């Protein structure tokens, strides 16, 4: 599931802005 | 009407924009607590003010950490931006100040926690939990875009939750005021509008883009382009095929298409009717705008009371240096 991948991934912690 | 409070917001504001509040207080006023988040520059903390007890959240910038990552006039533009607005949906600037190291600015304490917390713990928020947040957003983005400001960093981690429920909108570092377009390379990720990532020049129809990402993630409880490298997420958007859970309704969808959308002369917000397009989306159909506005609307989910809504950071001193860092370049803050 879509949801399943993110929760695998390495952006679900809070995300930096581009500078 | 609409246009005449507009027209009003606009008076004030530019009152304040040409001639902004400086040097409106001192560290030592404020009793430090503990940190509520972090960022490039710094961090904010909890603050007491003593001679009131009243609690702020207290921004601190080190002047030289700005200067590194280029980010002194986005930082000007976020001070001088902040201290000028006024919206039910806008964290207030209270004071701002300077010292040899650092710049402060003590903004309003909001109890309940980024929305981000909220969001990954509870997975996805209903239909009318996102619409209600999305409510906020679309009328917070009406007043920002008629001052000719354009926001720039929609995502749940600058979004706060107020002791009634309500949002307040953070981080305006990446504000600025702009007639026409612009090019600045800034945002977050998953959160670009494609005309951003093709250095397109760009207005700010890139806030409703946003929204369309915003809303998505709320209700889905995941962005709809993501990967674990931020050139695969730009890859995506670019593409802008995007997909929807089967639980999202269809006027959800309907509404994120034209959100969503990677040509300009189509995207919702950025037409003849503007937000009105929005407003009138038949998934808003349900939402009354005006009572939103005046907060007389009951919200979804009031924050348990005290700073147990947000996680805990490492903490540091705040050692100021015996020489002043960066004069010049932060003069008018
Ligand atoms: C780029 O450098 C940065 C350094 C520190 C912080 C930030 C991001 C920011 O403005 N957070 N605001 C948090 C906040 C909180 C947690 C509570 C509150 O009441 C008001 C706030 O602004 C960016």
């Amino acid at each position: 599931t879509t949801y399943a991948d993110f929760i695998a991934s390495g952006r679900t912690g809070r995300r930096n802005a581009i500078h | 009407s609409v246009k005449e409070f507009l027209a009003k917001a606009k008076e004030d504001f530019l009152k304040k924009w040409e001639s902004p509040a400086q040097n409106t207080a001192h560290l030592d006023q404020f009793e430090r607590i503990k940190t509520l988040g972090t960022g490039s520059f710094g961090r904010v903390m909890l603050v007491k003010h003593k001679e009131t007890g009243n609690h702020y959240a207290m921004k601190i910038l080190d002047k030289q950490k700005v200067v590194k990552l280029k980010q002194i006039e986005h930082t000007l533009n976020e001070k001088r931006i902040l201290q000028a607005v006024n919206f039910p949906f806008l964290v207030k600037l209270e004071f701002s100040f300077k010292d040899n190291s650092n710049l402060y600015m003590v903004m309003e304490y909001v109890p309940g926690g980024e929305m981000f917390s909220h969001l990954r713990r509870i997975g996805r928020f209903s239909e009318p939990h996102a619409r209600f947040y999305a409510a906020q957003i679309v009328l917070t983005f009406e007043y920002l875009h008629s001052l000719d400001l354009i926001y720039r960093d929609l995502k749940p981690e600058n979004l706060l939750i107020d002791q009634q429920g309500y949002i307040q909108v953070t981080d305006f570092g990446f504000a600025k005021r702009v007639k026409g377009r612009t090019w600045t390379l800034c945002g977050t990720p998953e959160y670009l509008a494609p005309e951003i990532i093709l250095s397109k020049g760009y207005n700010k129809a890139v806030d409703w883009w946003a929204l369309g990402v915003l809303i998505y993630e709320m209700a889905a409880g995941y962005p709809p382009f993501f990967a674990d490298q931020p050139i695969q997420i730009y890859e995506k958007i670019v593409s802008g095929k995007v997909r929807f859970p089967s639980h999202f309704s269809s006027d959800l969808k309907d509404l994120l298409r034209n959100l969503l959308q990677v040509d300009l002369t189509k995207r919702f917000g950025n037409l003849k009717n503007g937000v009105n397009d929005i407003k009138n989306h038949k998934w808003f159909a349900t939402t009354d705008w005006i009572a939103i506005y005046q907060r007389k609307v009951e919200a979804p989910f009031i924050p348990k009371f005290d700073t147990s809504n947000f996680d805990d950071y490492e903490e540091e001193e705040i050692r100021v240096s015996i020489n002043e860092k960066c004069g010049k370049e932060f003069s008018e803050f």
